[PDB]
């Protein structure tokens, strides 16, 4: 119950929620960011890339369009994204 | 590179100091220019221009 109210303060210290209620989260982004976080470790790198158009395109290809080690627990290449299951 | 053909391929949130790179040499490489010389009572001796 802490954490949880912790990290819905970042997503919305960021990100203001009247303008922002009608965008799609993407998944693998999102389990990613909150994993990291009640981990105790940063996820500043994930906000950036919260929500996607699901109608131009997958959650993975829009994660493809940045082809780099995001972070040690999260590679992504140029087709593909590695990370531990959860 | 593509990018560096335009900027727009660069994400400013993910790469700003290389969009803002870019974007600062596409718009300040100067412009090349001419101008007369010689004397029209003589041969050329241009090639192309």
């Amino acid at each position: 119950h802490d954490r949880a109210l912790a990290f819905v303060g970042v997503l919305t210290q960021r990100y203001p929620l009247t303008q922002n209620a009608q965008r799609y989260t993407n998944p693998l982004v999102l389990g990613a960011a909150f994993g990291d976080f009640l981990n105790a470790r940063s996820i500043d790198i994930f906000l950036d890339r919260l929500f996607y158009g699901p109608t131009q395109e997958s959650p993975i290809t829009s994660i493809t369009k940045f082809p780099y080690q995001w972070t040690i627990d999260f590679n992504v290449t140029a087709d593909s994204v590695r990370t531990p299951a959860g | 590179p593509p990018g560096f053909l335009n900027p727009q391929l660069i994400n400013p949130q993910q790469a700003p100091l290389l969009r803002a790179f870019a974007e600062h040499i596409r718009a300040n490489w100067p412009q090349p220019s001419e101008f007369g010389y010689g004397s029209t009572l003589q041969g050329s001796a241009n090639l192309f221009i």
